[PDB]
């Protein structure tokens, strides 16, 4: 019917083995775990499981890639993309090494009563 | 032959280009080579940021 799925995760030990078992590409980044190591072998060929071993050794921005699509599994290092994906937090340390800050707790202790209740 | 030689085992742990380092290597050392040992200040310049709310530990 034409669909397709990119499952994008960081600890393949604890992901259902039915949904990655109908997986045919894979790119894999750094991993230190013996486990996801083990289990990516696994679900690896026995060639990319002999250069498996530079898993642990991969720097930034470099990838393995294994698939049908390639007709070798390779290390290709890739650019970064323009815009980048940012997230928001808070930064706990820079706000904690500013002055004392009082809220007003007059306006918060509403909004828990919109109306009545 | 009679004389004695000193022998050595090195584990790699990452490569650093002009004055920062960068974790991860990719690319290992061939034949006739050279070492060239560590300077103390290298790894207080690793170890200490520049900024980013330093926090120290020991």
């Amino acid at each position: 019917y034409g669909l397709s799925l990119m499952v994008v995760s960081q600890r393949p030990s604890e992901v259902s083995d039915t949904i990655l078992s109908q997986c045919n590409n894979f790119i894999n980044l750094r991993l230190t775990n013996i486990n996801d190591q083990n289990y990516i072998k696994n679900l690896l060929p026995d060639n990319s499981r002999s250069i498996s071993e530079i898993l642990p050794t991969l720097g930034a921005g470099e990838c393995l890639v294994v698939g049908d699509s390639t007709p070798i599994p390779s290390i290709v290092k890739l650019e970064l993309p323009n815009p980048e994906p940012r997230s928001q937090s808070i930064k706990f340390h820079k706000k904690w090494s500013e002055s004392w800050r009082t809220p007003s707790f007059e306006e918060v202790i509403m909004r828990w009563r919109k109306e009545n209740g | 032959k009679d004389e004695d030689i000193f022998i050595l085992t090195v584990q790699p742990v990452g490569i650093f280009k002009g004055e920062e380092f960068f974790q991860g290597n990719s690319m290992l050392p061939s034949p006739t080579e050279p070492v060239f040992l560590v300077e103390d200040d290298i790894l207080n310049k690793i170890f200490s940021n520049e900024k980013t709310k330093i926090f120290h530990l020991g």
